[PDB]
């Protein structure tokens, strides 16, 4: 699920009350197609509304599926809104409050949008760049790890019980440490900013049962996300309820922060990315990855048979037992396929395309190999006299929608196994009425 | 190009930008992107769609041909007298005025019958308007040409 789908679904009240932040505005408008973003543009300075025909004559004949397409999202997102122009015509205007912010955030006014840095002076416990992505990347690793299971990792309840509820994990037996569930393999196969925005969805979606504001969290990772890396802000400045969500971040690595109690916050480069190469993969079915952490060795093994170790090298052979063996594990062809590209050298970037066709086909029939043999448990009916009488419990079936598999010709019908005591029932009756 | 003036306006320039400052509402204004719009709407001055919007259709077929005809017959003619220019010898010098003649001949005959049909029928179009170009950047040659001989005789 992405961030469109999000807010497609919330009350216009909320939608409303996220565009008072003009970073939020700024963010939902990159996340317009090309063609919404220039029409946002040129309505920037209206002060009256359009007519529709006139907004659709901008857009050629041809492309007019892409045009209704950005109409309707920007509908969906209420950035804009119908507005009764006088004589019967319909008026397209933007939102006051969302192009007031909108312009704000462009041209500029007001305050910024964090309280101040230099209050403070510079920080006596400064931190570096390098640091800072060595720290997020060691709590990223040592989440993905507890998701594993090993000792190493060591977490927070809270964390473990949120994870159990996105069905990552369950815990079958009190005390006892949770299992990892196959939905917990494809999230780790997904890519790590896809990994995040996943996680921020569920925790938004979960927020409502700790009393948390959606709004105001919405609006400080969007601000998160357009924030400088290496530049610190004030904590000040938040209610007590995003001082949790801040330390949970802060626990997720996403931002870096001294103490509990300090007054300084300093956004990484996962941050940034929350709004939104090592393996070489060569034709004779190898993979040749410049990895030392274990987090990649163990999601490259998963999928595939290890040859060589080296101290900065991982050497792999991609076999069809191996993914098989993911597969039956319950992650999809293309999930691997995704993962490969994404973790792609940069020397395989000059290929077009990056992966070479043959590796991805040969996973793809490889995946195709598992299912080959379809599975229904049902009923067979096959002691139909008259074929009259056949098309009429055939068309009851269908009403039902408990038909799997039909044959006229041979008077042949399977019916699921849930249905088949209310098919009986009906031919019962059929033939008593009769 | 001008005297101090222009040090002046550069001066002026100069010290206008050197107290400069950003704006944001004085940039544009509503009016303003209206106008604009307007403007750039279909039908409007820079978006002016008709650009003989039904020639096919407009001026039929029967003037079309009557058209075509006039314009190869002004073709061979204007062919014929650039042909015979430049006049270097005294027997082309009659040549050209039997020539200007013709042509004065065949624009009374034809053009000035076409020019009232095309009034009688009120067409759009200004069909007249090029050949009449042609006809008159070749009796503004020809004038010249006289004129040059007349300067090389005095």
């Amino acid at each position: 699920r992405n961030l469109q789908e999000f807010l497609g679904g919330l009350s216009p009240g909320v939608l409303d009350r996220l565009y008072g932040h003009p970073a939020t505005c700024l963010a939902v408008f990159r996340e317009l197609p090309s063609l919404a973003k220039n029409w946002v543009m040129r309505m920037l300075f209206l002060e009256q509304p359009l007519p529709q025909a006139a907004v659709a004559l901008w857009v050629k004949k041809e492309f007019s599926k892409a045009q209704e397409e950005s109409t309707g999202l920007l509908s969906g997102l209420r950035i804009w809104h119908t507005q009764l122009l006088p004589g019967g015509l319909q008026g397209l205007i933007l939102n006051p409050i969302f192009r007031q912010n909108l312009r704000i955030a462009l041209l500029g006014g007001g305050k910024a949008w964090s309280d101040d840095t230099s209050q403070l002076g510079p920080d006596k416990h400064a931190r570096d760049v390098p640091s800072l992505d060595k720290y997020a990347e060691e709590r990223w690793e040592v989440v993905l790890h507890f998701m594993v299971g090993s000792p190493s990792a060591a977490v927070s309840q809270d964390l473990a019980q949120l994870l159990s509820q996105a069905g990552l994990m369950k815990s079958t037996e009190p005390g006892e440490p949770p299992c990892i569930t196959s939905a917990g393999f494809q999230f780790l196969l997904l890519d790590t900013p896809a990994q995040l925005w996943y996680f921020m969805l569920q925790y938004l979606q979960t927020a409502q049962s700790r009393g948390m504001d959606l709004v105001e969290i919405l609006s400080f990772l969007f601000q998160l996300s357009f924030s400088t890396l290496g530049k610190d802000y004030s904590v000040e400045g938040m209610s007590d309820s995003l001082l949790n969500f801040l330390q949970h971040l802060r626990e997720f690595g996403l931002v870096f922060q001294r103490k509990r109690k300090s007054r300084r916050y300093y956004p990484t480069r996962l941050a940034i990315n929350l709004s939104s190469g090592f393996i070489v993969v060569e034709t004779n079915y190898r993979l040749y990855a410049y990895t030392e952490s274990e987090l990649q060795i163990a999601l490259i093994a998963l999928f595939s048979e290890m040859l060589y170790r080296f101290p900065n090298m991982v050497v792999a052979q991609v076999t069809r037992e191996s993914v098989q063996q993911a597969i039956a594990s319950g992650i999809t062809a293309q999930q691997i396929i995704h993962f490969l590209r994404t973790r792609a050298h940069p020397v395989m970037l000059k290929q077009t395309p990056v992966l070479p066709p043959t590796i991805t086909d040969q996973i793809r029939l490889w995946e195709l190999e598992r299912d080959r043999l379809r599975f229904t448990e049902g009923v067979l009916y096959n002691q139909f006299l008259s074929q009259v009488d056949f098309e009429l419990l055939l068309a009851h079936a269908r009403e039902l929608g408990v038909l799997v598999f039909e044959n006229s010709a041979k008077r042949l019908m399977v019916v699921t196994p849930a249905g088949h005591s209310d098919v009986k029932r009906f031919w019962k009756r059929q033939k008593h009425s009769s | 190009a001008t005297s101090q003036d222009i040090i002046n306006s550069f001066q002026s320039i100069r010290q206008e930008m050197e107290a400069y400052t950003p704006k944001l509402t004085q940039v544009l204004s509503s009016s303003a992107a209206s106008s604009t719009i307007t403007a750039l709407s279909p039908g409007g001055a820079l978006m002016q769609g008709g650009t003989q919007q039904a020639i096919n259709q407009m001026v039929p077929n029967d003037i079309q041909s009557e058209l075509k005809h006039l314009y190869v017959a002004v073709g061979e003619l204007l062919r014929h007298f650039w042909s015979c220019f430049p006049v270097n010898t005294p027997f082309l010098e009659e040549k050209v005025v039997k020539m200007k003649s013709n042509l004065e001949r065949f624009q009374v005959t034809k053009l000035c019958p076409f020019q009232e049909k095309i009034r009688r029928q009120y067409l759009s179009t200004n069909l007249v308007s090029h050949i009449e170009e042609m006809l008159q950047t070749a009796y503004n040659k020809l004038h010249t040409w006289q004129s040059r001989r007349l300067m090389k005789k005095t």
